Parts: structure tokens; C-alpha cells; sequence
């Protein structure tokens, strides 16, 4: 049960990009998924015509609003399923973390009182790192479905290079949703946020968000009464499988007027805390593409080495190109990011301060689950929070992995998720995602953080 | 005339209010540092939503005399 | 001292116009101006030439907004000094009291969640009735510029028929000046708040308002940061003297394509209590003008007589063609409100309930000044909402006399404003008005009221 | 542990906050058809600047403590 694409039988790189790339690529790549080097060569030509995931004028254009982040003047919220199975791929799930990101929008947009940035983890996210290169069952690790199979047999866990193909064809169905969703009446903030009524009236702990869920509205109907009556919600991925990136890379004039490399299986994409060499294939890939990049730091980083990231990623100070997403943990994040806020800000370079508070949180469980707990998570964008306002640099924005479905997979929040509900609905292929509701939660949360 | 007896039974219930009040900040301030002196978080979530519980009894209003006592101990979140 | 005006040496109403206004002259009118027939026809023949203060495509669409208010849709706001001095006809005096409408109505549009319609007492307030024909001092009384001198000599209050020409100068050139203003940078809403944020910093009673002004610059920055970035002051007066609306009727096409005959001194007129006779010239004056009008109703008024007024002055059904204002003063209007809106809502007509705490609760002061107790203002229009939610009706306006001007001719408020404070600056040349600070004050508790 | 010590020194200065502001309420209410009794009006407005500045020791949340106070006793304006 298969289907079957020809492999072809697009324009040649200025001399130096074509150095540059082929330069970058050569340097060593941690994480990358073992297959035939000539198998892997059929997919990315195949995926070296199909039509783009994405447009440059779309990533100028988020470049511009992330340059606001940088400079205190807008807010990133990145969010969405850990990893993206091809299972899932569906319009009920791809609605309802639309849904969700849209709502935790306008929630932020009131708290933050300036303009929200959304950026989804969708259209790409089928691959992730994996510690172990054998998991728990003695198996092959599952890196996601652009590698292999969720499934526990030693035939499913093999690393499958047609799963690139399989990978774009599922990751443009699911951005056309996103397009038209966002285009539709699901985008009117009206809307949205009625959905967030219905969260208080519905929540067990309604009360500690029903005066602020009133308030804003009462901002939106204010809004209404002055006489005024849409969304942009971007595609992001990690950038972990230099083979798929490579293929989606295309050509067009740029910022400068002059022929960039634009990476158009997304509009920005980050590298890991596993794949960050400084010297690797993949920051030196990040160095090359035009795209906003990220870069996750996670406790061992120094103050210097986030200055190189810095200095290499953001050569020419363009506020916002470069994000640093802080994943520290929440017993850490107070104490080890303000060196490295201050190192950074001291070199002029506008960077967006992101935090990560779930990557820095997780903890196996007593069921044999990996979970999170709601209020860890709190207390380390709190915690971020505390120690921008310390030094009066911007808290620019959160990342955090979540789902439009009422699963069981992170503890406490308004349900008092317990270690032994963890096993009702763990429907995650990686990382325990906050359901909808503790999503919710954290936005009206992060919302009072933002106020003054 | 004769309704400044409870003007001043208002005045009562208002200082010692104020007093009680005065306390309770310092008393989640306790808290506050100790289970953080144990690399514990600042706040406890389903605590506040068992504080909030407790003055529902005044009605809607209930909620929003909980998150003030709230905020007077453990603060305002992100500063 | 004078400047003069040639008498010139219009086109002919349809025979129905004709005879329903004249029809409509011929009946008896209370407190008119004594002044020779033939002078005040000289001054009419000038005022039947000169440019309209408004025009007619202006007054409907303000019969539009105002059907919104009749419909629970949107909520009236009317106010400006009580009586209009041509020696205050002066540019900081109109800016300040734009600037305070202006304030009053993003305050009252956020309170209320729907649109405020701005309807400023101004451009043609010149004439008042008076309970008696000679005053204090024995002389005889004061009615306004538009008859006699506010000045105490027995020759300034001789009724001057000369002052109808002065009053249309005026009128125009403050109606000139507010049409800048309102669509100058005055007319902003974020600037017009920062003006009430001061007010909250600088005022004595800060802490009473400061939650709410705050929870407002959240709702006017939220607009902003959701991708936005003027104003509409009426105006009007009570038509008092019916020389002079005479001479500004002018004839044109209205609501239905047929001609109609349009009162241009302003936008909006209203008979008020001692002027109200049902068959009186100015009710029935009233019945010839597409304007829309309103009728003041104080404590002897029957829910049978406010029908016939409705039936009378709404003939067609139009919502918001009829706005009724009550004055009963607060001990009066919980008992005496209800039957009145009871029997008119049951008509079918869809009138604007507008309150008038002011000229219910004067009282002269041990002082010898007339003044109002704030307090006894708040507790009318309380008790008038009170009223209208026990009923489930709408709560449609308010109408308030006030000035820019830090004047101390209202007791209480945030300032105590005592008795012996009425003398340092008591400006107004007939009834009390609330400063600028009690303006703002009564806007905020208004908008409390609105809320739920 | 050694936290559950204040935590119901917590739980006391509540449930005491709340029977004292669960008086309050009705000594205001009292006032409240008493003044009204003879023609007088509903809030009085120099008063509620008085309660205000009780609970201005308080910091910034004090006037917002207060105000719930009021709302308490003499209810919603309007309503
Ligand atoms: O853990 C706690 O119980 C204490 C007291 C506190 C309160 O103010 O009631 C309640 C919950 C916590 O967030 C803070 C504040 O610490
Ligand atoms: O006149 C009064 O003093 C009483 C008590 C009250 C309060 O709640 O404190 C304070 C002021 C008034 O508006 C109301 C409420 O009546
Ligand atoms: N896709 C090519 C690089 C490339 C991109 C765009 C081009 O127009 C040309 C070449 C590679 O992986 O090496
Ligand atoms: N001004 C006239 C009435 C009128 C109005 C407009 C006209 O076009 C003609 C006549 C009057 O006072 O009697
Ligand atoms: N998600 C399914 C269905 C699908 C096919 C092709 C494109 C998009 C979705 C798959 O991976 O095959
Ligand atoms: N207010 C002055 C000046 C003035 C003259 C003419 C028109 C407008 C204003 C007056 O009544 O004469
Ligand atoms: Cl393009
Ligand atoms: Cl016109
Ligand atoms: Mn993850
Ligand atoms: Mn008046």
C-alpha cells in the first residue's frame, strides 16, 4: 500500500554561495540519519522541483517583524507538537493547533500590550535528536518520521530515505490548511478569543483567569465600539536533517537586492542543543540561508560561546536574524542566564531572548512516562522573566510545545494531572505536550507577567 | 443621625482587616523564600487555586480579594 | 464699539411645509424674547442667507447613530456649558471642552462596550427660559446673549434683537473651530486618554479611578498592537427662541427623497421643561424638522403625557427620532422612572432614555450661589440605571452640563469643592457646572455603571 | 517540610480575613438602607476616598482591596 513519484531527469549558485554551501556541508553533522547516500541523492532531487513550502518575500517579511521583537517592540510566541507524525497529519489536529496558538495570541498580545509574532511548529517537524542510538525496548532509536517509524519493531525503527518525500508532501498539505485557516473567519479575534471564554466557564480553575479573560473582552469589544472589524501564522522546524534542507534551498534576491539562499521548507528554523557546533555543518548551514535562525542554550553555555553564536549567525546586526532560546530549567535559569544576557547585549547585536521552559524540565515519571510539571514550567519563564527585568533587557518571547487535544501529558496545571492519569492519553510521538488547557493556562500566566 | 455607630464599627473591621491582612503578606513571604531556600518555585498552582477556593464564599468577588492577598504575598508574576 | 450688516433686498416651501409651519408659529409659545416684531424680522431675513451652521446629509447620519442608541446598540453622550457667553467664545475655551467630551467618551465607550455618540451643547446655546421675569437685584432677568446682557444693569437687560445675528456668528465660528478640531490630532484616542491619565496622576481621588484608566490604555494599546491607528461632535442647543430657528430652517431632500424642512442651527435640538406645551408652538415646531429632537421630562410628568409626546414627535416609528431626558433629581427618579418607561416602551416607539442629573438637584448654597452636590448628580444617574436594568431597558445617555475649565461651581467630588469655595471661581452665566475634574469623575463612575 | 507550619497560619488569617470582611459587608449594608431611609444617597462619595485610603499602607494593591471592600458593601454602581 504505496504510492510511487519519478525521480526528474533549477538554476546554478553564484560561485561563492555554491563555495559557501558545499564548504558548510562538508563540516561534520552530529545527528544526522543513517541511509544510502545515493538513496538519500534520488529524494532531494525529487525535492529539488516541488513547488516551495514557503516564499522569500514571506521570510523578509518575518524578518522585519522579528527585528520589532528584538528591539522591545513585539513578542515571539512559537509553539506547536513536539514532533509532527505523519499519523496525525490531519485536519482536525492541524485546526486545533491553529486554534490553539491563535488563542494564546491574542491573550499575550493584551498582556504584552504589542503586537505577537506567531510562529508554529508545523509543515516540518518530522525529525528530532535522540541521546541514545538504542531506546528502551533494545531497539533502534525513533527519530521521527522523516527517518523511520514510532512503531516498536526492529523493520519500523530502519532509516527510510523516502520518508523525505513523504515528509514535504505531508508538510505543504498541512501549511495550504494553515493558509486557508488563517485567511478564514477561525482567524477573527473575536472568535478566537470567545473560544478562551469558553475555557474559563469550562476550566476547574476558571476563577484564577475569568477577570483577565474579561478584560481583554472587553478590549476587543472596545475595539468594535471605535469602528474597526487576517492572521499570519509561520512555519518553523528544527533544521536537523542537512539532506532535507539542502533540497528545499532556493535562490532569490534578497534584504540587499542581491541573490540570496533562502531555505523554503519553512520560514524559520532553529539548531539544537545536540547539533550547535560551533565549527558544524549546521550552524555553518544557518550561516549561509537568509531565513531567521534559532539556536537553543542550554546550561553549559558561557557567556562566550553565546557571543560566537552571535558574532557568526548575526555577522551584519540585523535585529531579529538571530534568536536565543534559553532552555535552562527553572532551578538554573536565575542564576545562569543573566551572564549571558549581559555578554551579549554588550556587543550591540539586537538577538530576541526566547525561553524554552519545557526542554530544561523533563523528568521520567513513576509510571514510566517522561513528563513535565505545569508549575516547573512557570517558574522558569517567571524565572526568565525576573531576570530580563533585572538587567532591562527584553523578554522576547516563549517556545513551548503543546496540542489543540485534551491528552495527558504533562503534570499539574488546572486539571491536576497526576502520574497515574499520564497513561489515559499520551497520544505524543516525543516530548510530553501541554494540552490545550494547560496551554491556555500559561499564556494567561505569562500574560501577568507582561504587564508592567 | 446614629449611623456613625457602625462608622466606627466599619473603622474597626477595616484596621483589623488592614492588620490580619499586614500579616498574612509576610506569612506566604515566609513560605515564599523557604521553599525556594530548596531550590523549589516561587509559586504552587493548585495552592493558589485552594486560596482562591476559600473566599468564594463572598461570591464573583471572592476570586479577586483571593488574587490580591495572592499578589501582596508571593507578588506580581514576572517581576 | 460694533460692526454692521446690510439687510438683503431662499426658495418657497411645498404648500404642505408652508402650512404646517405656519401652522405651527401660530400656536402659543412661553418664554419668548419681547422685542419689536419688525427688528427681529429684519434679523431673520439676514439669518435666512447666511452659510448653515450644519447641513442636512449631517443630520442623518447622526439620526442613524442615534437609532443605534434607541436599539441598546451605542450610548449618547451630550454636554457642554449650560449657557454659551459670547465672551467666552474663545479657542482655548471650545478645545478644552472638546478635549473634555473626548475624554468622557473613550472613558464611556470602554464602560459601555459599544460605540458613544458626541453631542456637544454648543454653536448655538444661547438662550435660557426664566422661572421669573425679574431676578435678584429687581432688574429684569438674564435669558441668554442671544436676547440680553449677563451684565447687572438695567440697560443690558433689555432684550436686544440684534443679539439673533450675533448668536449665528458665534454659533458658526465655534462650529468652525470644532470641525478642526475633530479631525485634527486633538481627535486621537490615545492622545486624548494620556490626557486622562494625567487627570488620574494629578487628581485627588487618583486611586478611585486609576484601575480603570489603566484597563483602559491596555484596551487602546491592544488596538494598536493588533495593527490600528476622527471624531464626530454635534451640536446642539435647546431651541428656545423661535426667531431664530426659523430663520435657519432650510428645505431639503431627507430620509425619503421628499423634500423635508431641516433646522440647521444645529444637529440636534430639545424643548425643554417650561416650553413642552403639548399643543405649544415649540412641540409642534418640533413636529415640522427631520432633526433629531428631545423633550425634557421632570417630576410632573405622567406616563400618558410622555406617550403623547412620543406619538406626536416619533410619528413614523424611526428609532432615535425621540430622545427623552429626565430630570427628576435621585430621590425622585427610582419611583418616578419606571411607570414612564413602562408605558412608552409598550407603545412600540423606540425612544432614547437620556438622564439629566443636573436640573433636578439644584439647590441655592448658604453662599447665595446656586450650586449641585456631586454626590446627588451620582446618585440620579445610578438610580436612573438602576431603573432602566430592573426594567430591561436601555440606559442610553446622559446629558451633563460641564466646562474645560477648573471653575468651583459643583460641591464635592475629588476636590471637596466646599461652600465657601463657590466664590474663587464660579464663571457660568446660569446654572452650575461640573470642572473638568468632576467631568472626568462622573465619565468613570458612569462607565462603572455600563460595565455588566 | 516545616512549611504545613504557616500554611495554617495561612489558612487562619483567611477564613478570619474573611469572617471579618464577611460582616463588613452588611455594617456597610446597614448604613447603606439606613442613609437611604431618609431620602439620602446610595454611595457617599468623600467616604469611599476614606475607605481608599485605609488600606493604602498597603502599596498599590491597596486601593484595589479597598474598592472590592466597597463593591462588597455597597454593591455595583448601576446595578
Ligand atoms: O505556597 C504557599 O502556600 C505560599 C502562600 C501563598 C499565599 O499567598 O497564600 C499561596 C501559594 C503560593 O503561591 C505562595 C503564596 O506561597
Ligand atoms: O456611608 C458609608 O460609610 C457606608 C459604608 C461604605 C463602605 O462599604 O465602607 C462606605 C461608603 C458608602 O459609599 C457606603 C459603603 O456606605
Ligand atoms: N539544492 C542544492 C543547492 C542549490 C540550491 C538552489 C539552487 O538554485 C542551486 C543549487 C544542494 O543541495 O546542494
Ligand atoms: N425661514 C422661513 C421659512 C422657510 C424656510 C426655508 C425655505 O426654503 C423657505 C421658507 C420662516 O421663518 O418662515
Ligand atoms: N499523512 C498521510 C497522508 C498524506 C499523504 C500525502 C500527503 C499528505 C498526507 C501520509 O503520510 O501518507
Ligand atoms: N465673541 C465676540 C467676537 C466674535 C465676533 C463675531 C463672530 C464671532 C465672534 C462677539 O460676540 O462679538
Ligand atoms: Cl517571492
Ligand atoms: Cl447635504
Ligand atoms: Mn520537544
Ligand atoms: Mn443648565
Amino acid at each position: 500500500m504505496n504510492w510511487t513519484v519519478d525521480i526528474p531527469i533549477l538554476p546554478p549558485l553564484p560561485t561563492d554561495l555554491r563555495t559557501r554551501l558545499d564548504a558548510a556541508l562538508a563540516k561534520p553533522a552530529a545527528q544526522q540519519p543513517t541511509w544510502p547516500a545515493d538513496q538519500a541523492l534520488a529524494m532531494r532531487t525529487v525535492l529539488e522541483s516541488v513547488p516551495p513550502v514557503t516564499v522569500p518575500s514571506e521570510i523578509v517579511r518575518l524578518q522585519e517583524q522579528l527585528a520589532q521583537v528584538a528591539k522591545g517592540e513585539a513578542f515571539l510566541l512559537q509553539g506547536g507538537d513536539c514532533a509532527e507524525t505523519f499519523m496525525d497529519n490531519t485536519e482536525p489536529h492541524i485546526r486545533g493547533n491553529v486554534r490553539a496558538l491563535l488563542q494564546m495570541a491574542v491573550v499575550l498580545t493584551y498582556g504584552a500590550s504589542m503586537p505577537v509574532v506567531k510562529v508554529a511548529r508545523i509543515a516540518g517537524q518530522y525529525a528530532k535528536p535522540r541521546s541514545a542510538d538504542i531506546d528502551a525496548l533494545g531497539l533502534r532509536s525513533y527519530r521521527g518520521d522523516m527517518i523511520n517509524g514510532f512503531a516498536p519493531d526492529a523493520a519500523a525503527r530502519e532509516h527510510d530515505p523516502s520518508r523525505l518525500v513523504r515528509a514535504y508532501a505531508n508538510a505543504s498539505a498541512a501549511m495550504n490548511l494553515v493558509r486557508a485557516l488563517t485567511s478564514s473567519g477561525l482567524a477573527s479575534l473575536h472568535l478566537v478569543h470567545d473560544w478562551n471564554r469558553e475555557f474559563v466557564r469550562t476550566s476547574p480553575a476558571g476563577a484564577r483567569y475569568e477577570a483577565l479573560a474579561t478584560e481583554i473582552d472587553r478590549g476587543l469589544r472596545f475595539m468594535s465600539a471605535c469602528g474597526v472589524a487576517t492572521a499570519e501564522i509561520y512555519a518553523s522546524h528544527e533544521a536537523l536533517v542537512l539532506d532535507y534542507e539542502r533540497a528545499m534551498l532556493r535562490l532569490s534576491d534578497g534584504d540587499d537586492g542581491e541573490p540570496q539562499l533562502f531555505d523554503l521548507s519553512a520560514h524559520t528554523v532553529w539548531i539544537g542543543e545536540r547539533t550547535r557546533q560551533i565549527d558544524g555543518a549546521h550552524i555553518a548551514f544557518a550561516q549561509v540561508i537568509a531565513n531567521p535562525v534559532g539556536v537553543k542554550l542550554g546550561p553549559n553555555m558561557t557567556p562566550e560561546l553565546a557571543v560566537e553564536y552571535v558574532e557568526r549567525l548575526d555577522p551584519h546586526n540585523k535585529p531579529g536574524r538571530l534568536t536565543l532560546v534559553s532552555r535552562m530549567g527553572n532551578h538554573k535559569v536565575r542564576d545562569l542566564l543573566p551572564p549571558i544576557v549581559e555578554k551579549v547585549q554588550a556587543t550591540g547585536h539586537q538577538v530576541i531572548w526566547q525561553c524554552d521552559p519545557m526542554h530544561g524540565n523533563t523528568h521520567e515519571s513513576s509510571t514510566g512516562f517522561k513528563t513535565r510539571h505545569f508549575d516547573r514550567i512557570v517558574d522558569e519563564v517567571q524565572g526568565f522573566f525576573e531576570v530580563h527585568r533585572a538587567l532591562g533587557t527584553h523578554p522576547g518571547g516563549i517556545h513551548v510545545e503543546i496540542t489543540g487535544e485534551n491528552v495527558t501529558e504533562c503534570l499539574g496545571g488546572a486539571q491536576d494531572i497526576s502520574e497515574t492519569d499520564l497513561a489515559g492519553r499520551y497520544e505524543t510521538a516525543c516530548d510530553p505536550r501541554l494540552n490545550t488547557q494547560q496551554s491556555l493556562e500559561l499564556a494567561f500566566l505569562v500574560a501577568e507577567m507582561l504587564r508592567d | 443621625p446614629e449611623i456613625d455607630t457602625l462608622r466606627e464599627e466599619i473603622d474597626r473591621l477595616d484596621a483589623e482587616i488592614l492588620a490580619l491582612v499586614k500579616r498574612r503578606a509576610e506569612v506566604s513571604k515566609a513560605i515564599g523564600k523557604a521553599r525556594m531556600a530548596s531550590g523549589g518555585t516561587r509559586l504552587v498552582h493548585s495552592r493558589e487555586m485552594k486560596v482562591i477556593e476559600r473566599y468564594s464564599e463572598l461570591g464573583p468577588d471572592g476570586k479577586d480579594l483571593a488574587i490580591l492577598l495572592l499578589r501582596l504575598g508571593r507578588g506580581r508574576l514576572g517581576h
